[PDB]
């Protein structure tokens, strides 16, 4: 039981989901042609969450890959792991994006989400008792920011109890992949806002200094980068695919860490990282785990969590470890940083911990963490799209798929109804 | 003056004819993407008719009710529905009605 | 005993079951010589139902072969499995039908017909217990809608009491292969409402989008269409050839699908349709069988059963499977989709299931349906012919055959009285 529908957006949300894949199939051991190669029994036991058995014991992932060229699926197809996944779940058109909101959501995004649902019906009627979905996708580009709300508004119309997480890859304050990306934002933040239950924020510009600073690499293409996340991916439901002390899923974080049901937008991060020669200069602890998480410099959104309080803390641990030494560790940095944390809620902290460590290590923890720190997000894409709407410059390419400009002005003004909550509930007492 | 002469899209929906079981594909009916009124009957063509409808392709576009014939594009307004046919003959349903 | 005698007309009744006794060959394991080459006595024991034993063990079909011009029967003979028929019952003329139903039911009918029916009569009295006919033929040529629908009103009058399925291929909706085809369909209609005891109607259009959006072939050609006919036609009689847990039969099906005598245009269906490379992402169960028969994607009439209302349903399973699973799919499928089927029958499933599966599969079934969506096939055949009739074009080619157009106002009305049923029984209480 429990079951999750993996549902994939655009050239981002493959990319990611092309390696998020191939971290599943080696904690569970399958080859890239479906069977199944491993050692112990309790990899086949939680098989059911991410994969389906088909006929002459292969298993096929239960993901649904969504894009409007088929210039990308030909490379997911093409690749390593890419002859695992069923060929009718590559839905793709013809048109194209082309990098735009109003044509990923209204013209082009119509014309293909009738036959996106028809996979994703037939996927949920085929699981016993589904736990909930999961979305990859960027906020940036047209795709994943125009036909990804899209899928979570019709979604939300037919499953209204089940959760729905995306691991949205917001876009980096200092350099730019995209002109038109606070417009990309902007109207993706307000389908968001009431349609999810919980959103991981991950900034591109925190991913690279993570590479540069703490990895030390000197070449850190994208096959890099999307290692990371996917390995924070899978480190939040690791406790439903294993035996472990104390249990979580992806309902008990959805409670302890949403205190406002506008409040749930997060911020990932995963230990141990260590350097390439540097992995001996060091012991793999508990108290190493711990104080490496809650620094600045292993974030993966670009904002400080000093410069504002944290609401709710989860810690996912993996692999065998004491429990009164990891009752102590999450006490003690609560304590001695009592001004961080805020003050109308006490003990804040939320603990899981798995059995089987990820393949490689010994231990490892994975940080979703809330925070009033992100503030400084949603003021940096509002501040950039009040530039720009202000000359309403890039707007006849919006303004000719059928919008209005009330479709701006209820979309800024529902982001500036969110940041004046981040900064109400920073000053509570 | 650079903020120019506001080049929009009407919201016009259009059921196809005889089909009873068809909602209609909101189109960006505008002045730039179509300069003539026979170049909308194009497009009108492979997103109406997949499998089961219009032998005879698109033809003559009648009104909701319908009793004219649409001619050109200024003849049609913003946020109408309207009913595409390919006959002298129109079929008179309950088009509008559970949009 | 219960023995079938088969017969063909036309050019497509004939190149239907060239295919269609190359596929009954290989269930039973017979070469194109005629010998058996089977191991095991399965094979043998119900052999008597298609095959008539010859000296020297050898089987011969018991089929019988008509056509007006020897250009399809030359064909036949020359092709595999054209050694196996007994040359006898190639029955032929030599003037041809022109495309045209005057020339086939009225001049060169005649002709024929009483030449035809001493083969029918030398066949049907060296049977033990007759069970009843069946023909392949097609409303849109001459001679599969002229002499064919002649042949029943002769047979009828001799054998009141035996079944009589008909095969037809109704014309598809879109293109048009004769010109002439509305005159071919609904004088031939007019025949087939009060002569046969079921019918299975069949659209070319229909099975074209089966091998490109179901089987994903390139080239289909006939031999490729009609393949999935002749293992539909097998899969109607497939639990009176077998052992089975719940039999049925010609009879049992003409009972259970037929609730009124007028009402006997079905639709057929054929499951599983794998294709060739996705064969693999597969699972080969009930649940998979039952979700693939009742979309509308995998009909053989171009027709969707959602406009309409299903009377009676027949499902005929093949291969060992559980009757627990198959008893709670159907009931699964009725309860959910309470509105597409009728409220004054309760129950309205029929269950049959085999225990030998077709060669190369393990579990096959086949989808025999009744609807009111078939209302939709014969307002496009009374449309085109008042179009057609209104004008009196192609008319002096049937008046100068002796016809009067009393013989076409009493045909059309007709099928006006049978228009005015399907919609009188969709919207009962
Ligand atoms: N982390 C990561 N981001 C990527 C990758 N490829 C593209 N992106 C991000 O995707 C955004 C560009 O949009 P795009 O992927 O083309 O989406 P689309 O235009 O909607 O199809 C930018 O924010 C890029 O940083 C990748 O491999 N990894
Ligand atoms: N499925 C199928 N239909 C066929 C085939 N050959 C002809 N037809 C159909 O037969 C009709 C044409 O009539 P025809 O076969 O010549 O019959 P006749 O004129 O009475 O001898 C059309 O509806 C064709 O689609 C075939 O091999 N397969």
């Amino acid at each position: 039981m429990r079951e999750i529908v993996h549902i994939q957006a655009g050239q981002c949300g493959n990319q990611i989901g092309a390696k998020f894949w191939e971290v599943i199939s080696d904690e569970h051991g399958i080859d890239p042609t479906g069977s199944y190669h491993g050692d112990s029994d309790l990899q086949l036991e939680r098989i059911n969450v991410y994969y389906n058995e088909a006929a002459g014991n292969k298993y096929v992932p239960r993901a649904i890959l969504v894009d409007l060229e088929p210039g990308t699926m030909d490379s997911v197809r093409s690749g390593p792991f890419g002859q695992i996944f069923r060929p009718d779940n590559f839905v793709f058109g013809q048109s194209g994006a082309g990098n735009n909101w109003a044509k990923g959501h209204y013209t082009e995004g119509a014309e293909l989400v009738d036959s996106v649902l028809d996979v994703v019906r037939k996927e949920s009627e085929s699981c016993d008792c589904l736990q909930g979905f999961q979305l990859t996708h960027s906020l940036g580009g047209g795709t994943g920011s125009g036909m990804g709300t899209l899928l979570i508004s019709k979604i939300r119309e037919e499953y209204p109890d089940r959760i729905m997480n995306t691991f949205s890859v917001v876009p980096s304050p200092k350099v730019s992949d995209t002109v038109v990306e606070p417009y990309n934002a902007t109207l993706s933040v307000h389908q968001l806002v009431e349609n999810t239950d919980e959103t991981y924020c991950i900034d591109n510009e925190a991913l690279y200094d993570i590479c540069f600073r703490t990895l030390k690499l000197t070449t850190p293409t994208y096959g890099d980068l999307n290692h990371l996340v996917s390995a924070t991916m899978s480190g939040v439901t690791t406790c439903l695919r294993f035996p472990g002390q104390l249990n979580a899923d992806l309902r008990k974080l959805a409670v302890n860490m949403v205190p406002f049901p506008r409040l749930h937008f997060f911020m990932p991060g995963f230990a141990p990282l260590t350097s390439r020669g540097s992995q001996q200069y060091r012991a793999l602890t508990v108290p190493e785990l711990t104080q490496q998480m809650f620094d600045a410099k292993n974030m993966m959104a670009a904002c400080d969590p000093r410069h504002g309080r944290y609401l709710t803390v989860a810690a996912v641990f993996r692999g065998r470890m004491s429990m009164k030494e990891v009752d102590e560790q999450m006490l003690n940095v609560q304590n001695k940083n009592s001004s961080y944390f805020v003050e109308w809620i006490p003990n804040n902290v939320k603990t899981a911990v798995c059995d089987i460590p990820p393949r490689g290590l010994k231990m490892s923890a994975t940080f979703i963490g809330n925070s009033t720190a992100i503030q400084e997000l949603f003021k940096r894409i509002s501040e950039q799209f009040t530039a720009m709407f202000r000359r309403k410059a890039f707007l006849h390419w919006y303004t000719g798929e059928g919008m209005d400009e009330m479709e701006f002005t209820e979309a800024e003004s529902n982001m500036n109804d969110l940041v004046s909550e981040y900064q109400q509930y920073q000053d509570a007492t | 003056q650079a903020l120019s002469n506001e080049k929009k899209a009407k919201k016009v929906r259009f059921y196809r004819n005889g089909d009873r079981y068809f909602k209609g594909i909101v189109y960006a009916v505008s002045s730039d993407r179509f300069r003539s009124f026979d170049a909308l009957l194009a497009d009108l063509t492979r997103s109406l008719s997949d499998n089961i409808n219009l032998p005879q392709g698109v033809r003559y576009i009648y009104t909701i009710d319908g009793s004219r014939k649409i001619g050109s594009m200024d003849e049609l307004e913003e946020g109408e529905s309207y009913v595409c046919s390919s006959d002298n003959f129109f079929k008179k349903v309950e088009y509008t009605k559970n949009v």
